[PDB]
RNA sequence: AGUUGAGAAGCUUGCUGGAGGUAUCAGAAGUGCGAAUGCUGACAUGAGUAACGACAAUGGGUGUGAAAAACACCCACGCCGAAAGACCAAGGGUUCCUGCGCAACGUUAAUCGACGCAGGGUUAGUCGGUUCCUAAGGCGAGGCUGAAAAGCGUAGUCGAUGGGAAACAGGUUAAUAUUCCUGUACUUCUGGUUACUGCGAUGGAGGGACGGAGAAGGCUAGGCCAGCUUGGCGUUGGUUGUCCAAGUUUAAGGUGGUAGGCUGAAAUCUUAGGUAAAUCCGGGGUUUCAAGGCCGAGAGCUGAUGACGAGUCGUAGAUGACGAAGUGGUUGAUGCCAUGCUUCCAAGAAAAGCUUCUAAGCUUCAGGUAACCAGGAACCGUACCCCAAACCGACA
RNA sequence: AACCCACUCCCGUUGAAAAGGUAGGGGAUGACUUGUGGAUCGGAGUGAAAGGCUAAUCAAGCUCGGAGAUAGCUGGUUCUC
RNA sequence: GAGUCGGCAAACAGACUUUGAUCCGGAGAUCUCUGAAUGGGGGAACCCACCUAGGAUAACCUAGGUAUCUUGUACUGAAUCCAUAGGUGCAAGAGGCGAACCAGGGGAACUGAAACAUCUAAGUACCCUGAGGAAAAGAAAUCAACCGAGAUUCCCUUAGUAGUGGCGAGCGAACGGGGAUUAGCCCUUAAGCUAUUUUAGCGGAACGCUCUGGAAAGUGCGGCCAUAGUGGGUGAUAGCCCCGUACGCGAAAGGAUCUUUGAAGUGAAAUCAAGUAGGACGGAGCACGAGAAACUUUGUCUGAACAUGGGGGGACCAUCCUCCAAGGCUAAAUACUACUGACUGACCGAUAGUGAACCAGUACCGUGAGGGAAAGGCGAAAAGAACCCCGGAGA
């Protein structure tokens, strides 16, 4: 679609294991949409950052659960994709 | 020793699940009765 | 507004307009994930602006 | 507190309290508790008494801190070692890791925690699922049966604890790896290309495809010994030694077709059978030849000139670079060949992928045959516990 | 011996445990033990038969209705004269 | 019509002023996956898909479609010559849920009888199937006595009476009176017809000084309003401070109710009656337990007269009276409340009133069906305690 490219990416994730990852290798961690395949985020990186990427891996995260008075609180859960680029073209 | 409850998720859903209760005619009356009391769950 | 958009532009011209502010929605979701977004009024504004142009297309 | 009546009870005042109260006389009653082994909250006696959850033992030091029998590090003692160690399946559901804390919890104290608050953390064509096929069993169009609900069941489509393609070695992390990284592999599919060419079913055949016990073997993992490198020279009596300590590693896949097992083979005509057909299988006839052919661990060669390696050298505490020896003889399994072999009665799963046959269709483009570059392999689960303080027993 | 079972003694009985423990016992290639998945249910199942088991309940479960069942039987029944 | 960003609750960021910003009412557009769930399956919130027309790069995306049964309607065509079964294509409808109410199908036991088998309890509980906003029932083969009454449904009497009953426990009518309501018509089948209110709003009258007090609505002292004076709430007791209270206007737009009105059903709108009446064993319903047992019913077996006939008047028979059975259609009085809205209380006041004033069918207890709690209050207003001293930098 014309759309659906501007939906599947919700930004970076940068932290201690993602900062050291993008420096020693070329792998960038994006907090992707809640249900997206490995093809349609291969296209939304080549369209929104103009770089060529070899392969993409993903995983699902379960939301952590809080226990307080007057309820249990299930936080929101979310997918996460490690984008392994070419050795050139580190992205922005 | 062996207590009278050994758990499993495959035996629990096929006996007390929703698609088990909804299949018969008594079980659809178990659903309406337990719903109209106002319970949060309906499928234990 | 809505009275502006009913001035004819077209099916195509307003259909081009949607792919413009999806960019502006994308950039505001990237800056929020990083550290640099102070104008939080802008972020809840383009949600109410994509909804207008979808209304004036599913009706005329 | 005073005072008044035979009594139920009335009346006036001191302090607390901070916004409602009811002469009089009539009505309407959920109209008066000490007791029902009465009901629900509070608090006593027992009583600062019994116990503090296996009789696998701990003793010093240094540290932190408001405070150490219990926390961390050090030194020395003990205990399990077919588990008190590792790992898969259930089951659980963030208990895993790091900062910040110690009121509550933990049968004591706590600076400690599976405990509070805040961040972090699970990467797959090949490992398990889903997808393909089925066992018991379930549901079941049409159909029979039944006061009504409904019951049983044919086509059919669900249901694994079974059957169906393919990967191993080393590095990395506060926390993940057969998933990332380097290294060498394997399988299946699609798009072109090229050289051609009888394609076709869910229907026939073949195969997949299996019992108990027993014994011959053949290997292999592993374990020791002996060499060989690097280091050592002492327990005080002895010990340059025929001494002492440590290390002597390496995969899947390639090539190979052995130990060993099963098996007649080939031609050529013909045919009451394979519910149609068949060039396939079955049966029959002749002839030639000794048998093919099909399975199959493992050895050797290669993967590997490489990795790994005690160490050494360059805040050298953490790291960066270098790195010697890497071999022979024996003893081996309940582990693989073996879904084999022999024997015994209690006579030992189905179905699909796989190979071949043809029917209708055939337009013989399509479809198939190899060869070839070109690309792809989706989605779920991956943390931690798992003879346990995380699962079943109200509990650490 | 693992493994399944429960013959004896003592300890325990407010237990560590609403049925164990430490010592000794019986079977241990079969009328065996066991993992996963299914089938049989309330005057009804299953049973090498004891009236045994069917979610710590069984000479006929558990739960909600008839139902505030019936009790010549126990217990209690509240301010004055 | 000048403030605003929902509630349990702070600091950021900003939108419009005098109007369309919040905010209230009407109409539309979107409407993920589950669920009758309906493309095929499933462990509910999951997996695998096809078909058609389009777009898209060895990997897809749009847009619709695709369940079974009834009816109809085409096409199609087995043994079988014909031609039915059967198979496809299309159209229309249904399926599920909901507290009570109504009519049918099936239908207990405890308990009463101071035991207990007939009988009661009781055609009650419960379980199925239908339909409606109500249903059913209804227009004389009916009742009365020689007088007459003219559909049904519901309340009050006859009357706890005649009867019935191991003549026990008990169960119990009608005739006749009084009221509510006030229509009768006929062929699904000889030959059929079956103009007001309502969801949003707006105007809405009349008070001043003086004391005490933290604070006046209270003590004083006067005046005014009234088709609105026992309301709420404002720092304590307010007709006149604030919101409201009696009458009118309505309303772009929908809704409903009476009308014209449109089709069609609502349906004004023609006869009639064969395995029928009766009969014989076996049962039910009639207040009526084989009783001298009439009458209605229907499981088995039978069977008429043609409205010169027929059947009723509580065994039966003659005489008199009164009605036309074997085909249909119907309003009103009536029953009910899961859902609303006003109002009202010799109702409750957090061990009461809903199980539930509080984040309650929650926590917890169970393999399940199921059971099922405890929990209100600072002040008029957060003005919710800056600062100092002891303490572990706390409590």
């Amino acid at each position: 679609n014309q759309e659906r490219v501007f939906k599947v990416l919700l930004g970076p994730h940068i932290s201690e294991k993602a900062t050291g990852l993008a420096d020693g290798k070329s792998q960038f961690v994006f907090k992707v949409a809640t249900d997206a395949t490995k093809l349609e985020i291969k296209k939304a990186v080549e369209s929104l950052f103009s770089v060529k990427v070899q392969r993409v891996t993903t995983l699902n995260v379960k939301g952590k659960t809080k226990r307080t008075a007057r309820g249990l609180g299930k936080r929101n859960d979310w997918k996460k994709a490690y984008i392994a680029l070419q050795p050139g073209q580190d992205l922005d | 020793m062996k207590r009278t409850f050994q758990p499993s998720t495959l035996k629990r859903a096929r006996v007390h699940g929703f698609r088990a209760r909804m299949a018969t005619k008594n079980g659809r009356q178990v659903l309406s009765r337990r719903r109209a009391k106002g319970r949060k769950r309906l499928t234990v | 507004k809505a009275n502006e958009l009913r001035e004819e532009k077209s099916g195509p011209v307003t259909g081009n307009n949607i792919s413009h502010l999806l960019r502006d929605q994308f950039n505001l979701r990237m800056q929020k994930a990083t550290g640099q977004l102070g104008q939080s009024h802008l972020l809840s504004q383009v949600k109410r602006d994509i909804a207008r142009v979808k209304t004036v297309l599913n009706q005329q």
